[PDB]
């Protein structure tokens, strides 16, 4: 139990328990699932509620105009890399008057989440950000995770639960690379309602829903504009 | 000038057992006297004076910052100070501003803390030291007092006509001088005792 | 790192301080050190430690530091940790005439060292300073004075006082013997050799073991006399001296 | 070990954090209700002795002209967060000719509660509540020291805000008005303290749209309390 | 064993335990193999997918530092990704002070005591990666590096990192590397790989081979191995 | 368990390093505070000369200003950087802004400047507590007090030191409704409060009273042995 | 006795002891190594050497012998990457002399300075006192060759014969029964103790490829490594 | 760095430094030394045996110069010399610099203790584990002094540093006197250095330096080899 104190200490092992109980503030989070077709990459996220009159703390956040992000972790770490998100976007379109592309713009990250998991004096940054966005060549959903690694992929949740989401994108990721936005959002809202207990049904109060395209800003709707998307689904077989 | 801008003169001159200094007393801008009182000749220790003349801002800021120095080195060493000794320490404070310079020329004359034997020396605006064995002057009136001290100048001089000696080469010196005058003291040490007078000079 | 720091800094759980009660019990055991105050002087007086026969004593005083001009100090505790404070507090007293041109007039002296020796029981992890000395002087506006530094900073001004643990009866010999108002040069001496007779229990009072440093007020010169071995002698023999009157009553 | 001061639980959060959320329950209650006539607050003094004055104790200071608050727990630390809470929002007035959002004040506000530790010490021990009128009408927002904010209808923090709470959700509706909501909101207060409730022992914020002024009610509240 | 807690003590016998445990910690890594021909290197790594969501090229463990010179880490990824950065920017300063492009050998001295440095200090640690350097030149031919987490720096013919570091060296010594050209080595690293546990109690995995020398004109890039797929249809016919 | 330092909290949120620092005041001599209708007033306890010192270097009453003072209690070398440090302050605020310095203003200052002492590491709190009392802002008598924790706060009557407990209680059933005018009878209540000393010696109270427009009058033991004889007067009235 | 935390950081212990740098005493010993250097004559004679584990393992970049200066050669015992840090700053404050002052430096004054950055490292605490050891050779004008040895503790001699590594008690008590008859020591008397020494505490008796050989004579003063085939001439020559 | 900045060094409860009462012992378990202030001179000596036949005597010497006038000795371990020997050359230049005058001995060791004193107060770092003795003879008379790890110093007539130093007191106590010849001094410097050596005592196993008016000096071995030569 002496070597579970600091990011500087190995183990006997050779396992720093550092890093790996950073991977569990990831778990405390809810659920939020990101997936793309060919031309459109739509991320979905599950709010909470803090009280029983409380607004709903909100988890997707604008960034660029073809970049957008959810959250899972710690709300200190969030606000605290959005403003080094944000810094690096407008750096770009100040300096070479273009848009980033997304996939040096994540190896940022890695970098700056780099140096607080060697140096003695910073705890690693709690969070567990998926990313979404538009390069030249098409749609991206990216993961990161407090070890500083990120992953490329086409679909993926992480949260609280999110093990029975990933059995329902496995057996149908062959379908998503053809349709379109009516279907591909609620092929992506049917993942997260076996991530509820189930007795309640996703409502319109607790969720939102953000869709950047290939010719379409990002925009995240909530609250108000779900009810279009909520149409036109099945229950649960209970 | 700049050191034409308060005008004064300091002279020093070695004897047989004893040294003598002389310096004015006019306080004044560029015209315009203020006051007849104006300190330039300040003891540093028993038998060992110093002497100051230029611009009166720097006569009272080194005069000042030297003895700073002074007091600190007389405690940490229970001796007194060799007059070797200071002659190095203000080349040292004026050396350090090299390029923001203080503008005045400092003439020291005392003799040995052990023995007898005397000494002068004098230094530049930047701290070159130069010692002698008759005489060294300074201030707006040099050329002056140059040619009386070159035509009266004995070696082996008794206090008696070392002060009459300096008396003369201050008086006739200085009175040509413009911008000096109003009074000069003379301050004459030994072994044994220090005389200061004051002469009875033109006051115009 | 965490494991290696030492405290030097924290309260207890009653209020109390760790670290400045464990130095002020070291000055306790050292030297000797006293003064007393006359109508036309001041005194010090000080323990020899080391009287061993193959030293020089070449520097004419060790516990007596002529500071300024007109005041010195005698010192207590950690000699190492000692000459770090005289030659800031020599330094102190010389900064003030290049200011004012006027000498620093005793107290302020006093509170500028007292405010250094306090910032190390505060902010920054290190070692407090584990000296206690004397203070002698003379000034315009108070005169003759004595005050009495500490290691936490506080001063008292004091008309006697003394060292502690090694000589605290003689606090209580001073209540007894020292009369106020008259109290001068030739009855202060005599005073202070008898004091020194029962705390060095070093009997018939060897002059190489003692030191006694004077000021006295002179014609506008406030010299500062540190006495010579010869002159201990007969003061020695003038309280030797004062036992045979003292076997008169029996 | 045990958790010191910067690292985290084999399961979750902080508990520096953690711990600094129990040192508001050792503070003073305080409620805030909005209401969509304007929003009414209150808070209880907790005075001791009677030599000790009783104006002195704050509770709702003045952020600006149309921004009230209210905090609890740690008195030492709350008088840093209002000094800077004041100031940026006069930058804001500096550089842009408008008044702030009551969103955005505590935008600011939790960047700076989220700066403990030695990077250019210690987390905060206070929870704040905001009242404001901005263009959206009446507003009230919440924070604590971990920096997670979110905006609440009405809420109450403090010292019994648990048993607060509970009954406080069942008289409050979406249609209530202002001269309602005070008295409801003092109902609940004899409920939980323990004193004899006078003009001493409370005080009552209000702020409208039409009445940005009066942020602060002073024996106008002795009428009040007689009437329930 | 207590003492082993900063990296700046020693053990009472004389070593650094904090610099042992992070030589193990590269052990848990899948294996990576290098071989040089007599014009060229070529580098390959076996490399396994996490589930299926994997999105076929991302995370890669073959770097690219300058115009001739690549990496084949193994280890704690997000570690390798800052050290390459450091040898990107290690390369582009020679240029900048010197107009042409990095020696190898001097080249893996400055990365390897930039390693060396994080071995010293109570206040970081040592990295967990290990990787190759991979060259080629026309003054200078084919060279081969291997860097420890330690810091020991120098050259092979063959190498391989990961958990079968000896069960893969066994067999690439059994070849004739001094006379065989680069093309015929990419069909020859292709069973090394698939020799030791490719999927046996792992799930699956995917090949990626990296490819420098005289055919690519000091270039360095993947193979085109996608073009006529050749490693896969002459490595599992070794089957029996 | 678990203090040791002023940046980590207990299980029940609290800092004990700031809490220890108050029990450091509860070792100083008492002193007490009331404001009246024009003057104010001041007294301190526990002088006890020890036969050898002079007694002007032991002073706990100091003024910052011309018409603002001080009597703190806690350990003697954390006050003297207080009070040096607020002598600037009060000096400084003049030349920056031309009106005098008001009561208020100076004991933000202390609380701030204790407050920041408080949260960084390695530095030691201060363990004083003081009362600032001043008639300086318009012709109104005001006095406030300070914590270790860094918490300015207003009374109306104080008292500190070894034995607060006691003379706030003392104080409550005594201070009137009625204000005490005819300020001598106002002075008579700070001696009756300090009447309850450690030990009552009578020669040891050193009352400091402000007319709010002279300076500070620093009372001497014959005036003081006045007022400590129409004490017993009343004290007459008993049989 | 372990009081405090002597036993972990370099303070005093009671007795006056320290152990954190007699621990860097035996960190050489995990090489597994041996270098002995001879001066006897107009010239000075480094031996040491390799261990060769591997086929895939190269032959040129195995080499202890270090070149500092054209006049200055070195060669490294202990561990491999605090050795190779070391050399570092011994041919950067080589070159600042020649900067400096005009003039090549001594190899006495040399052997100061390295010395001189070891001390701070015992001095000063959470800075690791690089477990290695350094012996050189070099030719001074007007006074023949040199030998001079640092230590890890910041201690230098020069002497005549020097043995390092894990055998000097055995290689030491070798040299002082070879060196009480000091017989005529001509370049050839000087390479066949250095081989005779080593091939007896080890007792190998070794073929011409396992060590290395620098030299530096008066009539050339180059620092010069010896080839294979002749290091063969000298071990043939004392086959008698 | 991180930048940590905390000594190593606190009070005991009794009231005693620890670690600098450990550092004296480590001084006394170093290489003997003694040095006699005589009536026209100063005499050092020390005891310089190499572990084996190998080692050359004219690398590393013991009696060391730091101006024409001034030496200085040690006992205690060797690296940590070598530091305050630079430190004390750049320092005595200063003077010089300043003053444009040899530096008196009193003044030197007035300064060279204050650097021991530094490495005691400060963060991290351990003090020293070196005893000194430092000579010269300015102003006529000569001057022989002695600091110590803690940063104090004294001013001795004859004393002895190193192992069995408890002997060596008692010794030259019982053989010194008020005043002798330097030539007279240096008899009694190597009789009390011969209680603590070896059986042999060659040209090479001491060391010897000199302190004359004329300025500082240390002896080669053919006068060390000529002095030893049966005159005791």
């Amino acid at each position: 139990n002496q070597y579970d104190n600091d990011v500087t200490v190995w183990s006997p092992q050779g396992r720093i328990h550092q890093i790996e109980y950073a991977m569990e503030a990831v778990k405390q989070g809810s659920a939020t699932v990101g997936l793309k077709s060919k031309t459109h990459a739509v991320l979905v996220a599950l709010k909470r509620a803090q009280s029983e009159l409380a607004a709903h703390q909100k988890k997707i956040l604008h960034v660029d105009n073809h970049i957008g992000i959810s959250i899972a972790g710690l709300t200190a770490d969030a606000r605290l890399l959005c403003n080094f998100m944000r810094q690096e976007c407008l750096d770009s379109r100040f300096v070479f008057d273009r848009p980033l592309p997304v996939s040096r713009l994540v190896s940022l990250i890695g970098s700056k989440t780099q140096i607080p998991t060697q140096r003695y004096g910073r705890r690693p940054y709690g969070v567990g950000l998926l990313i979404a966005g538009y390069d030249d060549m098409g749609p991206h959903i990216f993961q990161t995770c407090p070890s500083a690694n990120y992953f490329d992929c086409r679909a993926m949740s992480i949260g609280a639960r999110s093990q029975s989401a990933r059995t329902y994108l496995e057996r149908h990721m062959s379908e998503f690379m053809e349709c379109n936005l009516n279907e591909l959002v609620k092929h992506g809202l049917r993942a997260l309602r076996e991530t509820l207990p189930a007795e309640q049904d996703l409502t319109t109060k607790n969720v939102s829903i953000g869709i950047v395209g290939k010719d379409l800003e990002f925009t995240i709707y909530d609250d108000d504009d779900v009810s279009p998307f909520l149409e036109g689904l099945e229950e649960r077989p209970q | 000038s700049i050191m034409s801008y308060n005008g004064g003169a300091v002279m020093a001159m070695k004897g047989k057992n004893c040294v003598a200094i002389a310096a004015d007393r006019r306080f004044g801008i560029q015209a315009q006297m203020v006051t007849t009182d104006f300190q330039k000749i300040f003891p540093m220790g028993d038998r060992l004076y110093i002497g100051l003349a230029g611009l009166a801002t720097d006569v009272q800021t080194v005069a000042q910052r030297l003895k700073f120095r002074l007091n600190l080195y007389e405690l940490k060493e229970g001796r007194q100070i060799k007059p070797y000794t200071l002659m190095s320490m203000v080349a040292n404070l004026l050396y350090e501003k090299r390029f923001g310079p203080y503008y005045t020329e400092p003439v020291i004359a005392g003799l040995d803390p052990k023995t007898f034997k005397p000494f002068i020396c004098s230094l530049d605006l930047i701290g070159c030291p130069m010692v002698t064995d008759d005489f060294v002057v300074s201030g707006t009136c040099a050329e002056q007092m140059y040619g009386m001290c070159e035509s009266l100048w004995e070696p082996n001089m008794d206090p008696d006509h070392l002060f009459e000696t300096i008396s003369q080469a201050m008086l006739n010196a200085v009175d040509r001088d413009a911008v000096s005058g109003m009074g000069v003291i003379v301050h004459i040490i030994e072994k044994d005792k220090i005389t200061t007078r004051t002469l009875k000079a033109r006051m115009d | 790192s965490r494991r290696y720091d030492s405290r030097t800094t924290i309260f207890s759980p009653e209020g109390r301080l760790y670290q400045v009660e464990y130095a002020m019990e070291a000055i306790g055991h050292a030297g000797t050190c006293l003064g007393i105050l006359a109508n036309d002087g001041v005194l010090l007086a000080a323990e020899r430690r080391n009287i061993h026969k193959l030293l020089d004593e070449v520097f004419f005083s060790e516990k007596i530091y002529k500071l300024n001009e007109d005041m010195a100090c005698s010192v207590a505790g950690i000699t190492s940790d000692a000459n770090v404070l005289t030659n800031e507090l020599r330094l102190i007293a010389q900064r003030y005439l290049l200011q004012y041109q006027e000498p620093i007039p005793c107290e302020q002296l006093v509170t500028a060292l007292c405010d250094i020796k306090q910032a190390y029981t505060q902010f920054g992890g290190k070692r407090p300073f584990g000296v206690s000395l004397l203070y002698i002087g003379w000034d315009k506006h108070y005169g003759f004075q004595l005050y009495q530094s500490d290691p936490s900073g506080n001063y008292g001004g004091w008309k006697a006082t003394c060292i502690g643990n090694n000589s605290a009866a003689a606090v209580s010999m001073l209540k007894q013997d020292y009369k106020e108002g008259e109290m001068t040069l030739k009855s202060a001496l005599a005073l202070a050799i008898k004091v020194l007779n029962k705390t060095m229990d070093v009997s018939k009072l060897s002059a190489e073991k003692v030191e006694i440093a004077t000021l006295t007020r002179e014609n506008g010169k406030t010299v500062i006399r540190v006495l010579k071995q010869k002159e201990v002698e007969q003061l020695i023999k003038k309280h030797e001296e004062e036992e045979a009157k003292a076997e008169r009553e029996k | 070990y045990d958790r010191g001061v910067n690292t985290f639980s084999p399961e979750g959060r902080l508990f520096q954090v953690e711990y600094a959320i129990e040192a508001i329950k050792l503070g003073s209650t305080a409620i805030g209700i909005q209401t969509s006539e304007g929003v009414c607050l209150a808070v209880e003094k907790r005075i001791t002795s009677p030599l000790m004055e009783p104006s002195s104790i704050e509770k709702i200071v003045e952020i600006d002209a149309h921004i009230g608050c209210a905090m609890s727990g740690l008195i030492a630390d709350a008088k840093t967060l209002i000094d800077k809470a004041r100031v940026e929002t006069q930058n804001h007035w500096f550089t842009y000719n408008e008044t702030m959002t009551v969103e955005s004040v505590t935008q600011a506000v939790s960047n700076l509660a989220l700066q403990f530790g030695e990077e250019d010490s210690r987390p905060f021990g206070v929870a704040l509540l905001f009242g404001g009128v901005d263009e959206k009408g009446p507003q009230l927002f919440h924070m604590d020291p971990s920096g997670t904010f979110v905006q609440c209808d009405a809420r109450a923090i403090g010292s019994a805000s648990e048993g607060a709470q509970s009954s406080l959700q069942e008289v409050y509706h979406k249609s209530m008005t202002l001269k309602e909501a005070i008295k409801s909101s003092l109902i609940i207060l004899k409920q939980v303290m323990e004193e004899k409730l006078n003009a001493t022992n409370i005080e009552l914020a209000t702020v409208q749209p039409g009445q940005n002024f009066h942020m602060f009610t002073k024996e106008e509240l002795e009428e009040v309390i007689k009437d329930i | 064993t207590g003492y082993d807690l900063s990296a700046s003590t020693f053990s009472p016998d004389g070593r650094v335990f904090q610099v042992e445990y992070a030589m193990k910690a590269v052990e848990n890594s899948s294996t990576a193999i290098g071989i040089r021909c007599k014009d060229g290197v070529v580098f390959g790594v076996e490399k396994l997918v996490l589930s299926k969501l994997y999105e076929e090229g991302s995370n890669k463990r073959l770097f690219n530092v300058d115009r001739h010179v690549g990496m084949a880490v193994a280890g704690l990824l997000a570690d390798a990704r800052s050290l390459a950065d450091i040898a990107r920017e290690e390369a582009s300063n020679f240029r900048s002070n010197f107009g042409y492009n990095i020696p190898l050998k001097h080249l893996a001295d400055r990365v390897a005591m930039y390693v060396h440095a994080y071995t010293l200090y109570s206040a970081v640690r040592p990295f967990g990666c290990s990787f190759m350097l991979g060259s080629y030149s026309v003054n200078d031919g084919a060279q081969l590096y291997m860097i420890d987490p330690s810091g020991v720096s120098y050259g092979y013919w063959g190498c391989a990192i990961g958990k079968a570091r000896q069960a893969a060296k066994t067999e690439i010594e059994k070849l004739q590397m001094k006379e065989m050209t680069c093309r015929d080595i990419v069909k020859e690293v292709a069973k090394i790989i698939y020799i030791v546990h490719d999927e046996v109690k792992d799930k699956a995995f995917e090949l990626e081979l990296s490819w420098v020398g005289e055919l690519t004109n000091g270039r360095h890039e993947i193979v085109p191995k996608d073009i006529r797929e050749e490693a896969e249809k002459y490595a599992k016919e070794s089957l029996k | 368990s678990y203090d040791r330092a002023i940046t980590v909290f207990s299980p029940d949120g609290h800092l004990f390093q700031v809490e220890y620092a108050q029990e450091a005041v509860k070792k100083g001599s008492t002193a007490v505070g009331v404001r009246g209708r024009d003057i104010v007033v001041l007294g301190v306890e526990k002088k006890s000369v020890a036969k050898l010192q002079d007694e002007r270097t032991v002073r706990k009453i100091c003024a910052l200003d011309d018409n603002v003072c001080m009597a703190f209690a806690g350990l003697t070398a954390d006050a003297r950087i207080v009070i040096n440090r607020a002598r600037v302050e009060c000096q400084s605020h003049r030349l920056t802004v031309e009106d005098p310095v008001t009561v208020e203003y100076i004991t933000r200052y202390i609380a701030s400047l204790k407050q920041r002492y408080t949260q960084s590491n390695g530095r030691r709190p201060f363990g004083i507590s003081a009362l600032i009392v001043g008639f300086d802002f318009d012709g109104t008598p005001r006095l406030y007090q300070t914590d270790p924790s860094g918490t300015y706060h207003a009374w109306k009557a104080n008292a500190i030191g070894r034995g607060a407990k006691s003379v706030r209680e003392f104080l409550e059933k005594n201070y009137t409704d009625e204000a005490i005018e005819t300020d001598d009878l106002t002075i008579k209540l700070v001696i009756k409060a300090l009447l309850e000393v450690v030990q009552s010696g009578g020669k040891n109270i050193e009352l400091a009273v402000m007319r709010r427009d002279q300076s500070l009058k620093i009372l001497n033991p014959e005036e003081i042995e006045k007022y400590v004889a129409e004490i017993e007067k009343e004290k007459e009235e008993n049989e | 006795s372990s009081a405090g935390f002597d036993r972990h950081i370099t303070i005093f212990s009671p007795e006056g002891r320290l152990y954190q740098v007699e621990y860097a005493f035996k960190a050489i010993n995990q090489g597994g190594l041996t270098s002995v250097a001879v001066r006897g004559k107009d010239c000075a004679v480094i031996v040491t050497q390799k261990k060769v584990p591997d086929k895939l393992l190269d032959s040129s970049t195995v080499t202890h012998l270090f070149k500092i200066t054209e006049n200055i050669g070195c060669v490294m015992t202990g561990m491999t990457a605090d050795s190779r840090s070391q050399v570092q700053r011994a041919r950067y404050e080589a070159a600042n002399w020649k900067y400096k002052y005009g003039y090549e430096i001594p190899v006495d004054m040399l052997c100061k300075r390295i010395a001189d950055i070891s001390q701070v490292y015992t001095q000063n605490a959470e800075m690791r006192p690089l477990g290695c050891c350094m012996i050189l050779i070099g030719i001074d004008e007007e006074q023949g060759p040199q030998v001079y040895k640092c230590d890890p503790a910041g201690y230098y001699c020069g002497f005549k014969a020097t043995a390092a590594g894990v055998k000097q008690t055995e290689s030491t008590s070798f040299l002082e029964k070879k060196v009480k008859k000091k017989f005529d020591w001509t370049f050839e008397q000087t390479v066949e103790t250095a081989i005779t020494c080593l091939s007896t505490v080890l007792s190998i008796d070794f073929k011409p490829s396992e060590i290395e050989v620098g030299v530096v004579t008066v009539e050339n003063p180059k620092f010069r490594i010896l080839t294979e085939a002749e290091i063969d001439a000298h071990l043939v020559a004392l086959a008698e | 760095e991180r930048g940590y900045s905390f000594s190593l060094t606190t009070f005991s409860p009794s009231g005693k430094l620890v670690q600098i009462e450990y550092a004296l012992a480590a001084v006394a378990g170093g290489a003997p030394s003694v040095g006699i202030k005589a009536a026209n001179g100063v005499v050092l000596a020390t005891e310089k045996k190499q572990k084996s036949i190998l080692y050359d005597e004219r690398s590393v010497h013991k009696v060391e110069p730091i101006t024409k006038h001034i030496g200085l000795v040690y006992s205690g371990m060797g690296p940590d010399y070598r530091v305050l020997v630079h430190r004390a050359r750049k320092l005595a230049q200063q003077y010089y610099l300043v003053y444009q005058e040899p530096i008196p001995t009193a003044q030197l060791v007035q300064r060279v203790a204050s650097v021991m004193q530094e490495y005691t107060q400060s963060g991290g770092v351990r003090p020293f584990g070196v005893s000194l003795l430092i000579c010269g003879w300015n102003e006529g008379r000569p001057y022989l002094f002695q600091s110590d790890p803690s940063g104090a110093y004294f001013a001795w007539k004859a004393t002895a540093m190193g192992k069995n130093y408890v002997n060596g007191k008692t010794f030259l106590e019982k053989r010194y006197n008020e005043d002798l010849e330097l030539e007279d001094a240096i008899h009694t410097a190597i009789l009390t250095l011969k209680e603590s050596f070896e059986g042999q005592m060659t040209e090479d196993n001491i060391e010897v330096g000199i302190c004359n008016e004329a300025g500082f000096r240390r002896l080669t071995p053919t006068e060390v080899k000529d002095y030893l030569a049966a005159i005791a």
